[PDB]
RNA sequence: GAUUAAUAGGGACAGUUGGGGGCAUUAGUAUUUAAUAGUCAGAGGUGAAAUUCUUGGAUUUAUUAAGGACUAACUAAUGCGAAAGCAUUUGCCAAAGAUGUUUUCAUUAAUCAAGAACGAAAGUUAGGGGAUCAAAGACGAUCAGAUACCGUCGUAGUCUUAACUAUAAACUAUACCGACUCGGGAUCGGCUGGAAUAAAUGUCCAGUCGGCACCGUAUGAGAAAUCAAAGUCUUUGGGUUCUGGGGGAAGUAUGGUACGCAAGUCUGAAACUUAAAGGAAUUGACGGAACAGCACACCAGAAGUGGAACCUGCGGCUUAAUUUGACUCAACAC
RNA sequence: CAGGUUGUACUUCUUAGAGGGACUAUUGUGCAAUAAGCCAAUGGAAGUUUAAGGCAAUAACAGGUCUGUGAUGCCCCUAGACGUGCUCGGCCGCACGCGCGUUACAAUGACUGGCGCAAAAAGUAUUUCCUGUCCUGGGAAGGUACGGGUAAUCUUAUUAAUACCAGUCGUGUUAGGGAUAGUUCUUUGGAAUUGUGGAUCUUGAACGAGGAAUUUCUAGUAAGUGCAAGUCAUCAGCUUGCGUUGAUUAU
């Protein structure tokens, strides 16, 4: 994914990306998935400069109720 | 056979305490009972760190990559299974400020 | 001619303290949806997947808007409330403890059948509201079977007015008022001195009153687990309500000019049957828990058996007889 | 280069008695909280507890054994006996299922010659046990002609087979591979038929490297290769040992 993106910015003449990282968030998990790190790396690995980095994950001041049971996922 | 005197939750001097969904499962758990650990980690594998810190456009960064802040709240089944907390002998069971 | 004035109780008052309550206000992202822009082929979800959504452009990105909830992080062996319970800003309304009193009353008190006020959730009645989840249900999957755990949906519900309902592991499973018995730091709220500074709604120190607790310890208690009460109990009596008398039958039957619209609640048996049921703790054994050892167990490899013919054991099957012991390593070229 | 002799001779080789030797020795600003210990290099015949074994506590498991025992309790059979013999069968009987295993599927091979390489075991109550010469037979094997040894003396300090050197054969059910068969000959045994073994011509099958599974194994080790001993009159594809050639890979 990353290398495709980079290849395509390269022809748009784009040196540097700012990064805004996100997990599904809100009521769901706030831990970014496995692809997070790998994509961030492979982006710079591809000779793309990297600007400011922020985590924007959606963050409830407070929540609607979670998709689990009252007892969550059993098993 | 009362097992814990605490009975597992830190709550006294009140009838009721707010319930929190477990990070792992989402099961409702008492906010006192919950195994809660605050995590400040880095978004990136140290190797990956080297790679990125090469390519950082603004050289004015001194540790200019953000840390990831998590307040992690586990229901008991989860924090046991997931080894966040583990079974200890009766005497140790009451030990309060343990880590390193 | 009026006893003190209880480290009794009621009242007054003074600075506080609190996530106690009721009204108003008010914010905040978040979920869901819509609008307006963008861009494209995949999004979802899982152990894999499939139901779903997608070119009528989803997921995704930016900016707004609608609509119901909910108060994250700070958030704690901290606080308040009779308990249930209570966490955004501000304003209003009444209420409360503790402390402070060389204030006032003067036994006004304790506990409590009657009788009353509350009382999570779920549920019920009549309207609203409906974003999220989500019993029932519809489907996918899983499975021998799944009407289950998982996934996609989804109604009642979840929220709200008026009303009912009265129940929980409504839990410290620990009644209330009062004494007295160890030690130690810390904590929340008052007060009293003292000290430092950058001189204060902030620090520190020493007192003390009241809270929530904790840590040691008992030549006190207990069947023990444990308990600063679960102690001051055969050396048995401070005051007062409540509850139990082996296990099931059974919170069943029945009766309630007791309740409830209903669900049901409250009250509540006996016949019959039975030798134990039960509490803590010890040691084993076991575990689809955690940790730690060791072995050619694996690591890295090799020679291979299993495939073929034959040989030699077992078992079957024939037999007059096919003598017999020995079946996971721990029988079977014994 | 080989024999035969020899000595107040000698100990390297060979027996094998005494005593040495190894204690993880020496070194190590190697790891060890500097303690036990581990590690490396060097020396060393030997440093995996040197190597390989023997012995094997407490407790078990109604494990196995009345068929090893003139160790037995109890039960049973007791004269056409479940006693002690003799004759013929049987345990080896075959549609099949399951184990140990020998041999192969070949070229790192098969076959034809040549080649002074072992170790460890055994051995005669006298002709009987190992057997050396010699002779006969094409052969397995037979004579009995000359002999040794109850053995460090004799069989023998040899006689093994992989291996090596020539030569044939040429990647095909081929001489790879030989199962299965039919004649002949020999040996052990009164007895060999239901082939005891061995010899000669034939005959030549499956097998072209092996499904799911799964065994053992770390150095003179695995693997290949023969040899002995037990059994035994005869019969090793077994066992228990013995050396030869010698690895891949982990400490
Ligand atoms: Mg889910
Ligand atoms: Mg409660
Ligand atoms: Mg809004
Ligand atoms: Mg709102
Ligand atoms: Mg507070
Ligand atoms: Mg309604
Ligand atoms: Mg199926
Ligand atoms: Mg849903
Ligand atoms: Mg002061
Ligand atoms: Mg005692
Ligand atoms: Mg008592
Ligand atoms: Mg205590
Ligand atoms: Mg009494
Ligand atoms: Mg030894
Ligand atoms: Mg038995
Ligand atoms: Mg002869
Ligand atoms: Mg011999
Ligand atoms: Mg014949
Ligand atoms: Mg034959
Ligand atoms: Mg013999
Ligand atoms: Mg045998
Ligand atoms: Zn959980």
């Amino acid at each position: 994914a990353a290398i495709d993106v980079v290849n395509r910015c390269k022809e748009l003449k784009i040196n540097a990306l700012h990064i805004k990282l996100r997990a599904k968030g809100g009521v769901e998990t706030k831990q970014p998935g496995p692809g997070a790190q790998s994509a961030l790396r492979a982006l710079a690995r591809s000779g793309m400069k990297i600007g400011r980095i922020e985590d924007v994950t959606p963050i409830p001041t407070d929540s609607t109720r979670r998709e689990g049971g009252r007892r969550g996922r059993r098993l | 056979p009362v097992k814990r005197r605490n009975a597992g939750r830190s709550q006294k001097n009140r009838g009721h305490t707010r319930t929190v969904p477990c990070t792992n499962c989402g099961r409702q758990v008492a906010k006192d009972k919950a195994v809660k650990r605050y995590t400040v980690r880095d978004m990136v594998d140290p190797s990956s760190k080297r790679d990125i810190q090469q390519k950082l456009a603004f050289e004015n960064e001194k540790q200019g990559i953000p840390k990831l802040y998590v307040k992690l709240q586990y229901c008991i089944s989860c924090a046991i299974h997931s080894r966040v907390v583990r079974v200890r002998c009766a005497e140790d069971r009451r030990i309060r400020r343990p880590p390193i």
